[PDB]
């Protein structure tokens, strides 16, 4: 897997170039925002069960056909598989957020996930809805705008990290 | 690409867990040490051509037998390839300093280098001479700060240990 | 099935009116919805009252639900002038998964049964009688007579059309007679 | 808000439900004297129409002009088919409803609303006049007259009732002005966009 | 689906052998016990709505705290979902009685139930209370025969043990 | 794998319905014919070697090219594999007869059997002929009409189980 | 015992390599975050009895039904065991803060807690209520510095997530 | 495996006690010397091959019978096994130094090493000599007193880490 630094190095390696000043300054910005990034990852992981359960429950509430017989969330086995998949997707999204790069997510969760879901009959629209609710809740936790759970952090702007989390979730949605 | 972040994330994924306090703490260490290792990377990227040429000159001065026919460096093409290899290793060291881990070196310059150098009659002692010269040539705070020097020499020593 | 027996109820402003709606059902759990249909025919949701919940309240709007009597009569309180509409007692079971027919439907296919509706007229409050000022409007062989008059009793030839009596925002009545005097 | 179509024709019932995650779209008919009743609901995912029992297929079709858009199609219109139609989808606390369009089915002229304008004594008496705008012989009766300013988009304007003249309808509205207050008229038949009337000081 | 027939056939297939005397003997046991099994299943199918209502009422009576905000029965929607869950479990018990084994229960209501209930804040004690009430409410011979009662109570006890 | 009872349950679960009176009556009929079904399974398994060997021999005698060089029954290795695969098919047919449902047959034998035989070069027509001879022999053993074996059973009609065996063999033949 | 040091050393051992730049960087993160997490550990160790008392009181106030007969906490011994369990969890949280990772929690309070609590009819919601009260009750810097509070609340949220 | 903090926690857990003030102060001293500890680990690992060759060559030169026929370092296979074992022991000693605890060394290198060496016939005296020479070289590198290579570190007393390295190596010698 790769991180932001590993991504910069891989990009530089393509041109046989030592890491340029612009890339070095970008990674210095990454480090200077590293405390904010750790804040964001802590906010996601400290509410991971909250995020996943809320997203799956909302996906079910908007689409009660998922829990109807023949639906993909009927059969507590399938329900637990759905909650597990939401937790796995959020875990790899948190990995990507911590790393600053989506390589871990794309290579270990999204790699072959679409065809796996198609073979299993997992509805891509419902999965995308669950991932989008996870995105909204995770972004709210990054920005500390969750109505029912506020995590104390020093005042600042983490819109870059919220946008990064949204980008990882959009990558998850586009992969399927 | 082995680094602090990749190591902790891979361990958490192997255990199937979200990033915990230890993972964030390791990334905080990445934050703390990034100043030194990125200073080393910047200095190496800015002065790599002189460093590479000079490591190659040291390598061929310690082993003038490499110019003999049948040896690595018996032609100007092979001497230029020697300097290019030292440049590749210095670029991988710059990458290692940038990522904060031996990942780039491990995957791009060290893995299989043993078989390559045995097959192509490239003695590891020549590379070791170049990197030892580069390591002992560095001066503090003359070329970089003390901790940037620590990271640069650590990368060089890792390469040497991979070659010996 | 929903049975709203009485329609066209009248109640003054700043008053409370109870709209008595009944229902027939074979559902173990259900919800009762109260919609007002605006003159623009915009069906507007007011309050939700379920079969297994405490009597619902939405500030001004409140419900006095019954389970055995099946009387879920909505009560409006402190009526404003712009509260007159056609109020519909809606019986549906949206968020119910058990206690209905054995169909394979996921409750998003379930219909909301309506009563025939009850129109509410918000009459203005009792107040001293007001003398109306009268202007007769003419522009292009058309005569319109607009008449501050309470109660609705102003009691004002190619063709003359029915006068229109409306409740002014001033807590009074204003009327227009259009056709090709004072009596209040 | 109104759709007038001859008998034995086709009526298009669009609506304004901006619901994105919809799975079923219900079409309610309020025939103004009975209860609003469903003719069918549109299975949005599978694109099926479920007509209620005792009906005949080919009477109601739900068209999807865009993504999250629906239109009810009525083949061989009859007068009983006249009424008000809503597209209804369930929301979390309730069932959301569109603004509702009125379908009047006539057997088979210029039925645009004709603006008779009464520019107003009152400013001498109460230093506050009123502008009343009359619209006559329009079809259908379904119309919407409200008054706005040239500077902003709905001023409280007194609205008289609608009265059938012979077979068309008449309706007026006035605004007790304490400026150029315009009189927007929304009717089916207009000069395509909805109507509008100017009023000077 | 775990049953007598499926268990014996799976064992024979794992051993790669034709059905033997023991397999036919087990199916004979299926034949003999099917009378009580299907009696209990038919009674449950015919009276499940009342049974489910009673089980849910007992569950919420023993645990009124479920109706508190933030708990599982904090709304009529999820009170109805509790009754629907009890109906699902009773339907799976009916399936188990029809099948002759815990197969339907295992695969459709028990597998992953622990994870779902932990993730959704559904205390297993409430399900356990509903099923215990259903088990102890059963009366012989009023509700079913003694052996049908044994099958029905065994299915309920299996669910309870899966929850505790 | 599913049996007749589990098949009924699965069909009922698709409707989220308790097992209806009609399905319960069908399974009660299955139980009442259970002794006949056990006798049928005993008839098949007590002559399984005979059935398989006779079917393979008849398939070869009708298609002598199978034992010719390049033929798929030449090479005692291939003959043993053919006898083994025929015995496996009969074993899964007997499993289906014992269970009253073809789920075990399809899932554990017929899933990918056509593709496997195409890859191996196993002739589909000769395999179908062998399966059909197994069908006829097994049907005769069910109805105890086998001219060279009389299983003592109480007099009665087992034509339903014979038709079930024929249907399982037809499902095998149509799978390939 | 999962910590920064143990995670990086285990990764290096799995790869069979000496400690490298990334491992030393991670231990530097241990150094950097030790001040905050050890301040949290010291405060918790010095005030654990009152913290545990408050957490247990909040747990039993949220769920008075636990005192009903047949429930966890229907006897004074069971209530004392509840308070002792909260004390055990707070001690493991102190251990996690000292260690720098969830290791002590994972091995000593979390692993198998699911089975233990299911077997003994211990609703995880009670533990969750106690830890949520402890987390929300903490004040900055009245109780501890901002970053010590971050580590303490992180450990508490880790326990909560292990329970939900 | 345990580190110094994990060791303190384990010791406190035996008494069911929160980590005491004295233990917290000891771990704070560990952290304050943490930069020194990283210095020492870097010094060892940057000269790991140096140390291992130093030790194995010295053990062979002191006991030439190891490379004589029948000796345990004769046959390049056994010689490389000896070098690999020296490297492994040094690697686990560096793990212990970085962790500040012997847990990783004891559990992953020394556990069963004595019986393994006895079964293989590895001479315990020669292995102990190699480990002691590794101890001398590692101690010299910790204190930067290696005659041939010096590593630039800020002036300070690292005798505690040198003694820790010596203790780990002596623990290795005691295990064998
Ligand atoms: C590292 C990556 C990683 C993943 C992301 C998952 C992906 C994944 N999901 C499932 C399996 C499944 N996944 C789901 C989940 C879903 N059902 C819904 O209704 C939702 C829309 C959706 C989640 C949001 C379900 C229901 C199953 C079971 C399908 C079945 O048995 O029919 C399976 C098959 C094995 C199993 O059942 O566990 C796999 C590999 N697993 C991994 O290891
Ligand atoms: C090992 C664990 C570990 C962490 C969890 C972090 C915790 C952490 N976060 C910040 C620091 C910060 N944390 C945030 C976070 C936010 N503030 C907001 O208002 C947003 C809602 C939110 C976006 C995610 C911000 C904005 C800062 C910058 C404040 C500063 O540096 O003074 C700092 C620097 C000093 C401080 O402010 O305390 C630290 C140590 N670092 C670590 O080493
Ligand atoms: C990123 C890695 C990096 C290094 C390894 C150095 C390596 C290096 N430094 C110098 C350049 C030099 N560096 C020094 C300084 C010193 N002289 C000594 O004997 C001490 C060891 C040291 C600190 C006092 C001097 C005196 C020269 C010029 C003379 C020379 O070439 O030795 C040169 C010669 C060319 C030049 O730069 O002008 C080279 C190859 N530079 C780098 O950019
Ligand atoms: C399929 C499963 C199945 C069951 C578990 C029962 C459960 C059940 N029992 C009763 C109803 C009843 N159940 C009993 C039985 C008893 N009461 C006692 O005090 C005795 C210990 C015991 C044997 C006499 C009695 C007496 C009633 C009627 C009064 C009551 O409601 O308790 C009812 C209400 C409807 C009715 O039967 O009148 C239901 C649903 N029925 C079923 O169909
Ligand atoms: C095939 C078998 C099968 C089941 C057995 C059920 C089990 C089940 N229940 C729920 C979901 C739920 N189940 C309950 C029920 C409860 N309410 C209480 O008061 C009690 C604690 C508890 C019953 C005793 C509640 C309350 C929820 C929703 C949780 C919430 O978000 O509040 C869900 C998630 C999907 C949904 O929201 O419907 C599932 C799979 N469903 C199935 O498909
Ligand atoms: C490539 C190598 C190879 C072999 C070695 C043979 C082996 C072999 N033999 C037979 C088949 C046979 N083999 C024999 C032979 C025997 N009759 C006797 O009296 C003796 C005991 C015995 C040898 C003396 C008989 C009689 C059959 C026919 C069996 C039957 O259908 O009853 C078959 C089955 C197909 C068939 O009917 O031909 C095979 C594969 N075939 C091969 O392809
Ligand atoms: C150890 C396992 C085991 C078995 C193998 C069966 C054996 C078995 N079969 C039947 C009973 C029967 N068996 C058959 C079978 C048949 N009769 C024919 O004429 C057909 C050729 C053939 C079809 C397969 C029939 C038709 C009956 C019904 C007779 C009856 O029930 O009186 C009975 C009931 C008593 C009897 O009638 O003898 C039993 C115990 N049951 C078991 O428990
Ligand atoms: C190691 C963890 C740790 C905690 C989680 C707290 C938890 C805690 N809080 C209080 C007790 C208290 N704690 C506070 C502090 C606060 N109260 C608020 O309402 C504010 C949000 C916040 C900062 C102003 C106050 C004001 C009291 C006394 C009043 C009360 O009991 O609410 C006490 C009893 C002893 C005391 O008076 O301090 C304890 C143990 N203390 C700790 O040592
Ligand atoms: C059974 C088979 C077997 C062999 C094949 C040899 C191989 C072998 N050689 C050496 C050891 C050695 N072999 C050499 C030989 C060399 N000197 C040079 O000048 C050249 C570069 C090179 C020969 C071309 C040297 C110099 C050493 C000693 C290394 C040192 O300590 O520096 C060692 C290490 C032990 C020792 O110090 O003796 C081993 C295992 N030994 C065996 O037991
Ligand atoms: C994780 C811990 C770890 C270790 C510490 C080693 C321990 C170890 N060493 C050997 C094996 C060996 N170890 C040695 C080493 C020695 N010979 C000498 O003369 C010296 C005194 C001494 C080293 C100082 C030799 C020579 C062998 C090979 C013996 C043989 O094959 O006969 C083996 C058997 C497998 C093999 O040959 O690789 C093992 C498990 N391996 C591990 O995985
Ligand atoms: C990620 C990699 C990484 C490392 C490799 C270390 C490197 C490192 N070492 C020290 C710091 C130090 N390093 C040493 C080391 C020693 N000095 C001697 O004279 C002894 C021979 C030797 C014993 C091992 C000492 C004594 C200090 C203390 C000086 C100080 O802290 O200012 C410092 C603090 C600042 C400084 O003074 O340089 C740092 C960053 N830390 C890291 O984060
Ligand atoms: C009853 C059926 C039901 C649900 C379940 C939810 C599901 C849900 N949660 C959301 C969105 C969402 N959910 C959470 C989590 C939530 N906030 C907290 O502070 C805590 C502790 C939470 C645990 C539940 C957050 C933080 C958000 C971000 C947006 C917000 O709520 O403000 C969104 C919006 C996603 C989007 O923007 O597209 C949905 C649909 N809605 C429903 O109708
Ligand atoms: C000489 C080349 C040769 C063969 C080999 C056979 C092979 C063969 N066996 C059959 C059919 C068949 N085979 C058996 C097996 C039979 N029962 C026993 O218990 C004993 C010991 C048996 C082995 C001989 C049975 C029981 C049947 C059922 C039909 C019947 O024979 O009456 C059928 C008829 C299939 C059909 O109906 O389409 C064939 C072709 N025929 C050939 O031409
Ligand atoms: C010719 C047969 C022969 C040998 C081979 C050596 C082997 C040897 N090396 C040692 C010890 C030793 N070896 C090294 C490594 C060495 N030092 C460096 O600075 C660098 C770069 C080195 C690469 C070779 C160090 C650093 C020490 C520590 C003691 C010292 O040399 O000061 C010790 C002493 C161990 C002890 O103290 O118990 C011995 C015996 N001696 C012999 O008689």
């Amino acid at each position: 897997m790769l991180d932001a630094f590993s991504r910069v190095v891989v990009n530089s390696d393509s041109k046989a170039a030592y890491v340029s000043g612009s890339d070095l300054q970008a990674l210095k910005t990454f480090i200077a925002d590293g405390n904010k990034r750790l804040d964001a990852v802590n906010s996601i992981v400290s509410n991971a069960s909250c995020i996943v359960s809320d997203a799956v429950s909302g996906m079910i509430c908007e689409n009660p056909g998922l829990i109807a017989p023949g639906g993909n969330c009927y059969t507590n086995r399938r329900m637990a598989a759905c909650l597990r998949d939401g937790e796995i997707i959020l875990r790899y999204t948190s990995y990507a957020l911590l790393a600053g790069d989506s390589s871990v997510l794309e290579d270990r969760c999204l790699n072959g996930l679409k065809e796996t879901y198609i073979a299993l009959g997992v509805p891509t629209n419902s999965t995308a809805r669950a991932v989008s609710i996870m995105k909204s809740s995770a972004v709210a936790f990054i920005s500390n705008t969750a109505p029912q759970r506020k995590m104390a952090t020093a005042a600042g702007d983490c819109s870059a990290l919220s946008s990064e989390v949204a980008s990882y979730c959009d990558k998850v949605s586009a992969a399927i | 690409m082995k680094s602090v972040i990749t190591t902790t994330i891979s361990a958490a994924d192997a255990a199937g867990r979200f990033p915990s306090s230890s993972d964030l703490e390791s990334v905080q260490g990445n934050i703390q040490r990034a100043a030194s290792r990125l200073e080393a990377a910047e200095k190496l990227a800015g002065n790599h051509e002189a460093v590479v040429k000079e490591a190659g000159d040291a390598c061929f001065a310690k082993y003038p037998y490499l110019k003999n026919p049948g040896e690595a460096g018996d032609s100007q093409e092979k001497i230029n390839k020697c300097y290019r290899d030292i440049d590749h290793y210095m670029r991988l060291i710059n990458y290692s300093l940038v990522v904060g881990g031996t990942g780039p070196l491990d995957e791009w310059g060290i893995a299989g280098a043993r078989e390559v150098y045995r097959a192509l009659n490239l003695p590891g002692s020549s590379y070791i001479a170049a990197f030892v010269f580069t390591r002992d040539r560095l001066c503090v705070p003359r070329d970089m700060s003390a901790q940037a020097a620590v990271e640069f020499s650590g990368a060089l020593d890792y390469v040497i240990n991979s070659l010996c | 099935k929903v049975t709203q027996a009485q329609s066209s109820v009248s109640m003054p402003v700043r008053k409370a009116v109870t709209l008595n709606c009944l229902y027939e059902t074979s559902w173990w759990s259900y919800y009762i919805f109260w919609y007002k249909q605006l003159p623009s025919k915009e069906m507007i949701f007011l309050i939700r009252q379920g079969s297994d919940e405490q009597n619902a309240k939405s500030g001004r709007y409140s419900v006095n639900f019954k389970k055995a009597a099946k009387s879920v009569a909505l009560t409006i309180s402190a009526l404003q002038l712009e509260d007159s509409a056609k109020y519909f007692c809606a019986l549906g079971a949206p968020h119910t998964y058990w206690g209905i027919s054995t169909d394979l439907s996921s409750w998003d296919t379930r219909q909301m049964f309506f009563g025939t509706g009850i129109k509410l007229f918000v009459e203005p409050r009792s107040q001293p009688h007001t003398k109306p000022s009268v202007f007769v409007m003419k522009n292009g062989t058309n005569v319109a007579c607009l008449v501050e008059f309470y109660p609705k009793d102003i009691r004002i030839k190619i063709t003359e059309f029915d006068p229109a009596i409306v409740i002014s925002p001033s807590g009074k009545y204003n009327a227009v007679k259009l056709g090709k005097s004072v009596q209040h | 808000k109104s759709v007038t179509r001859p008998t034995r024709s086709s009526a298009e019932i669009t609506c304004d439900l901006t619901v994105i995650n919809a799975f079923y779209i219900h079409w309610y008919l309020h025939q103004e004297g009975k209860a609003p009743q469903r003719l069918l609901y549109y299975d949005v995912s599978n694109s099926k129409d479920v007509l209620e029992s005792g009906l005949s297929p080919g009477k109601y079709y739900t068209h999807t002009p865009r993504r999250w858009s629906w239109i009810l199609i009525l083949r061989n219109l009859i007068e009983n088919d006249s009424g008000v139609y809503y597209c209804a989808t369930w929301d979390r606390p309730s069932k959301l409803f569109g603004s509702g369009t009125t379908l009047v089915v006539t057997d088979k002229a210029d039925v645009s609303p004709k603006p008779t304008i009464f520019l107003p004594a009152e400013t001498k008496l109460q230093k506050a006049g009123t502008y009343l705008c009359l619209l006559e012989k329009f079809f259908p009766d379904v119309i919407k007259i409200h008054w706005q300013e040239k500077k902003s988009n709905i001023l409280g304007s007194q609205e008289g009732n609608t009265m059938k003249t012979n077979d068309t309808y008449m309706k007026f509205s006035w605004l007790t002005v304490p400026k150029e207050h315009r009189c927007i008229v929304r009717h089916e038949n207009n000069k395509g966009v909805d109507q509008e009337i100017i009023f000077p000081p």
